[PDB]
């Protein structure tokens, strides 16, 4: 749903 | 509950309905946004913020415009322009503003 | 196999040395990676650059150079400037250049 890769 | 109190909870009630999904209701955590606390050095949530009204922590409603605005900003910087999160950090932002005043 | 082949296997296998993590080794995916598919409309990675080599789908070095360059612009669109994606996107990006120069 939020943020980007990690 | 002094009057700052039930003037804040009024502004706090208007601003939640504003965000019907909650993603403002509660501190985000690096589960759900990687990296998040390295980049966010002071998070704010509504949730925060009702605490710190009943903790008499707001003087006035200056200070209280300051967190909401820092909720706002924490979300801008984290999450890229074209996300649900962004769009919504912004609209509420700047009618938020315009409501308390 | 011809000789554009094993030209573009040694540049990929040199340009692959440079991600030793693997993160450009296999596409990307939405479950990893949220919002990815709708952001970055066409994606590329090591793994599909060297089955276009043995598809024969590269004429040239410059088409070859294309593709990594689509690869590392799209990590430099989709990842925050901050992370290691992002970086090592830069870095590579004209490293590799300079390297097939």
């Amino acid at each position: 749903g939020k943020g980007g890769k990690g | 509950s002094t009057p700052i109190q039930q003037l804040l909870e009024h502004f706090l009630r208007q601003l939640q309905r504003k965000d019907p999904h909650g993603f403002f209701a509660f501190p985000v955590t690096d589960a759900i946004a990687p990296g998040y606390s390295m980049i966010i050095k002071h998070p704010m949530d509504f949730g925060t913020m009702k605490d710190k009204i009943v903790a008499n922590e707001y003087k006035s409603v200056t200070e209280f415009k300051a967190d909401f605005k820092l909720m706002c900003d924490n979300a801008m910087t984290y999450n890229r322009p074209d996300t649900v999160y962004y769009k919504l950090a912004k609209k509420i932002l700047h009618a938020g503003f315009k409501m308390m005043s």
